[PDB]
């Protein structure tokens, strides 16, 4: 009857272009129980009106988890042009979303850190000529066009991947761009909270 | 590291048939998994990368597909063209681990094995180690047993077993135990005797023959 | 486009080193990424080591990652492959393979290593012949002694194909193999036709027909 937030306490989170999502139906969640088990940085939420997040009840809710450095937390903004915002992850521009940057903890040690922080810096579809680029960008709680072909972790800053689509596809060649920053100290992740609504079910309410 | 749990080993169906073959991961692989076909004495053949995409020139036959952490490989439609070994890989983390792999072999219906037991040329005896054959020729399913009777009882650890792979005409198997002994222990024995337990038998049949006797 | 080609030498002597080549042609390894893979003969996959002609750095298989170095060339586009200590246990086919995130997209025909303490030695052919015979009678030809793999069979010369059964090899605790070829034929062209078995061990250059007397 309790959401449970498990997968995300073990084992290796992804990276942010190949995030891991866990959606909500029928439980009740505790969110201060899980903010209390990550040393909270920087977190951005945006719309209300019901009115809250962790007080009111939705017909879902969606979580989506990913490594993410600090150092880059200006990119998650969606009046960033960087290429977070562009071709990675873009979050939902209408409904109630939330954003949360933290660290992972010396004392939460199931969590072990990936070897390096990961992100696509350009996601572009070639066509039949190998001259025409189509900038692939992403949309608002999609994954990128390019995931297909990226490692999950990108191997050496400034590599490239490409494959040749199928001609029932339309042909023409899929390339993405990789670029690598330098792992911290601690492991710093960041989470993406959106909410939506039905005239259904809403079992998705706090636990009290 | 991350493993793979590949099922079933192995199964027999035929053309027309709808089967799928599933992969579970230890951890989660976050979609990178890929299938392969090898047929016998090739390089594996890629299909599927990234759990459910096509590779290029490859029959919408194959499908992939995602369920929890359970990863289908689904032939909708079987043909003749497409049965042989099928392995799933995944490429989330190195080490990059390898299914073992599904056999699809066709499905004949069940069909005893014709028994015959090969007692050793005189030319081997005065070479000093002899090499009794038992075969078993034309019989399906695969599973099979075969027991070593010298004079009475049953010897063991001595054999030594070949399996051929599916005919192309009937689709059965077929199968030998050779005997490697001693030529002095050969001699000192009268009757040799082979047994084989198969499920198209109602009972264990044995072939023998009494050495010297022409 | 893009193409492979392995080149090995097929048989390492145990203490010493294997070195093994791959040759691509069609594109230049200078980009995207390569890896090798072996496969033990009658199991599944296991992944080498991937590397990069590209950047590039290499990551291995922490099971084989201390007996395990690689090279790289650009003029000659190839790269190659350094095993050391190799064991009994690394008798496999080795696959060199483009990939991009991990999974392979194009595999090169994959060559057999083999270890083992001997050196080429011809087979002792002797013939399997039946007393009792009913309706349908099978004979066939012991292949004893030979190293190393394969060997070719044939009956009558070629003109006996339909019911003839040549088993796989039996790697014996000699170092050498062993297997039997088989044919099932009417009992009642015994008596008028005859039967005889062509061998051909080329590393040993054995040439043999042997007849099959009842």
């Amino acid at each position: 009857v309790e959401c449970d937030f498990s997968p995300l306490l073990s084992g290796t989170p992804p990276q942010v272009y190949n995030f891991k999502r866990l959606v909500f139906t029928n439980c009740n969640y505790n969110l201060t129980k899980l903010l209390s088990l990550f040393s909270v940085n920087d977190f951005t939420c945006s719309q209300i009106s019901p009115a809250a997040i962790a007080s009111n009840c939705y017909s879902s809710l969606i979580l989506d988890y990913f490594s993410y450095p600090l150092s880059m937390k200006s990119d998650l903004s969606v009046s960033s042009a960087g290429p977070i915002s562009q071709f990675n992850y873009k979050q939902s521009f209408s409904n109630p979303t939330c954003l949360i940057l933290a660290t992972v903890p010396h004392n939460l040690t199931t969590i072990t850190k990936p070897l390096k922080y990961s992100y696509i810096n350009k996601c572009s579809r070639f066509l039949s000529d190998d001259r025409t680029e189509v900038p692939q960008l992403v949309n608002a709680n999609q994954y990128s066009p390019c995931v297909s072909i990226v490692p999950s972790t990108v191997w050496e800053d400034g590599d490239y991947y490409r494959k040749q689509l199928s001609p029932l596809e339309g042909g023409g060649w899929l390339v993405a761009s990789g670029s690598t920053v330098a792992m911290t100290e601690q492991l710093q992740m960041g989470f993406g909270i959106t909410v939506q609504y039905g005239t259904d079910t809403n079992s998705v309410c706090p636990k009290l | 590291d991350i493993q793979m749990t590949q099922s079933p080993s192995s199964l027999s169906a035929s053309v027309g048939d709808r089967v799928t073959i599933t992969c579970r991961a230890s951890q989660d692989i976050n979609n990178y998994l890929s299938w392969y076909q090898q047929k016998p004495g090739k390089a594996p053949k890629p299909l599927i990368y990234y759990a459910s995409s096509l590779e290029t020139g490859v029959p919408s036959r194959f499908s992939g597909s995602r369920s929890g952490t359970d990863y289908t490989l689904t032939i909708s439609s079987l043909q003749l063209e497409d049965f042989a070994t099928y392995y799933c890989q995944q490429y989330n983390n190195s080490p990059y681990s390898f299914g073992q792999g599904t056999k699809v072999e066709i499905k004949r219906t069940v069909a005893a094995p014709s028994v015959f037991i090969f007692p050793p040329s005189e030319d081997q005896v005065k070479s000093g180690t002899v090499s009794v054959v038992c075969l078993l020729n034309n019989f399906y399913p695969r599973e099979a047993s075969v027991k070593w009777k010298v004079d009475g009882a049953l010897k063991t650890g001595n054999s030594q077993e070949s399996v051929t792979e599916q005919d192309s005409k009937d689709n059965t198997y077929s199968l030998s135990s050779t005997l490697t002994l001693s030529s002095t222990e050969y001699q000192s024995h009268k009757v040799y005797a082979c047994e084989v337990t198969h499920q198209g038998l109602s009972s264990p049949v044995t072939k023998s023959f009494n050495r010297g006797e022409c | 486009q893009v193409q492979l080609q392995e080149s090995g030498p097929g048989l390492v002597k145990p203490s010493e080193t294997l070195s093994l080549t791959c040759a691509v042609s069609g594109d230049s390894i200078s980009s995207n990424y390569w890896s090798w893979i072996r496969q033990p003969p009658g199991k599944g996959l296991e992944w080498i080591g991937r590397f990069s002609g590209s950047g590039g750095s290499t990551d291995f298989n922490p099971s084989l990652k201390s007996r395990v170095t690689i090279s790289t060339d650009t003029s000659k586009n190839q790269f190659s492959l350094n095993l050391r200590s190799v064991t009994a246990a690394d008798t496999a086919v080795y696959y060199c393979a483009k990939t991009y995130s991990g999974t392979f997209d194009y595999w090169g025909q994959g060559v057999l290593v083999t270890v083992s303490s001997a050196s080429t030695k011809g087979p002792s052919v002797f013939p399997l012949a039946p007393s009792t015979s009913e309706s349908t009678a099978a004979l066939g030809c012991l292949v004893k002694d030979y190293f190393p793999e394969p060997v070719t069979v044939s009956w009558n010369s070629g003109s006996l194909t339909s019911g003839v059964h040549t088993f796989p090899a039996v790697l014996q605790s000699s170092g050498l193999y062993s297997l039997s070829s088989v044919v099932t034929v009417p009992s009642s062209s015994l008596g008028t036709q005859t039967y005889v078995c062509n061998v051909n061990h080329k590393p040993s250059n054995t040439k043999v027909d042997k007849r099959v007397e009842i």
